[PDB]
């Protein structure tokens, strides 16, 4: 709910106008009802879906091909900030592996971390 | 030579192949140098402080043909068993100078708890430090060694099962 709010805040804004990309959010935990109340709100343009991005099926549910780019989410309150900057990595190495020409835009936690992205 | 029925195991694409192989006939000084049973190399048990290596001693040392063994383990980590992957490393029909170096590369930590079942082999080193610091596996000399081996020492954790190779893949 965090994440999506803050995300949603700045990128769905009122003050900015030209805005005809859709967002997709894909994830495997099913959100709660705070969440889905998010969601419902902004159903003309944010919608759901319940996969992982490490699943290439759910990849191509998502229609990875065809996106514009990927975003990446991180966990910025987590005990361990490298188990959680190698996970992103995974998803990056997933979503390169599916398609090697997506532009991707990740959130990281911890400055040498980045390095595993060369 | 074989004696009256014995089980022979075979490579072939299909049984009825195999089956041909019984429808046949012709026409129609004195220092302990390996263990009780002399099926592997033995060595009188070491200290974990002798086999350690440090950057720069390991640096100095020129390691070439050896074996990098990687692992992600540290002391609340489940103990995997590195004798089963030493053992077969040490079996009495490779020659003493035809044993490979085994470095462990790794939380000396993890290896402590280990060690207790690897001080009784000729030739292995450790390097405390970690699989994903390149100073470390460079003082290695990774690029000289014959086999680099990657270990999810870590196979207690539980997790999103495919985020459970993150460490090895890195």
């Amino acid at each position: 709910l965090e994440s999506v709010s803050n995300f949603l805040k700045a990128f769905l804004h009122k003050a900015r106008d030209d805005v005809n990309v859709e967002i997709v959010f894909l994830h495997n935990i099913s959100p709660n009802l705070e969440l889905e109340a998010l969601f419902k709100r902004h159903f003309t343009q944010v919608e759901f879906y319940q996969g992982s991005v490490l699943n290439p099926h759910d990849l191509a549910r998502v229609k990875i091909e065809s996106a514009d780019a990927c975003l990446i989410l991180a966990n910025k309150y987590c005990a361990d900030p490298d188990a959680e900057d190698a996970s992103n990595i995974m998803r990056v190495i997933s979503i390169k592996n599916y398609h090697p020409k997506i532009r991707i835009i990740t959130q990281m936690l911890q400055y040498h971390n980045k390095a595993h992205l060369l | 030579k074989i004696q009256e029925g014995t089980l022979g195991f075979f490579i072939a694409s299909d049984a009825k192949e195999v089956k041909r192989a019984f429808f046949y006939c012709k026409a129609c000084s004195n220092v302990k140098k390996y263990d009780s049973t002399g099926m592997f190399h033995w060595c009188a048990p070491k200290e974990i402080e002798k086999v350690i290596l440090t950057r720069s001693e390991a640096a100095m040392t020129v390691l070439s043909g050896h074996v990098v063994v990687c692992i992600f383990g540290d002391v609340s980590s489940a103990l995997i068993g590195l004798r089963n992957l030493v053992m077969p490393l040490r079996a009495s029909n490779f020659h003493y100078h035809e044993l490979k170096h085994i470095v462990f590369v790794g939380s000396i930590e993890y290896l402590k708890r280990e060690w207790e079942t690897l001080h009784n082999f000729p030739k292995v080193s450790i390097l405390p430090g970690t699989p994903l610091s390149r100073a470390d596996l460079r003082a290695v000399n990774i690029n000289l060694c014959d086999m680099c081996v990657i270990l999810s020492a870590n196979q207690n954790n539980i997790d999103d099962t495919s985020l459970q190779d993150k460490e090895c893949i890195l």
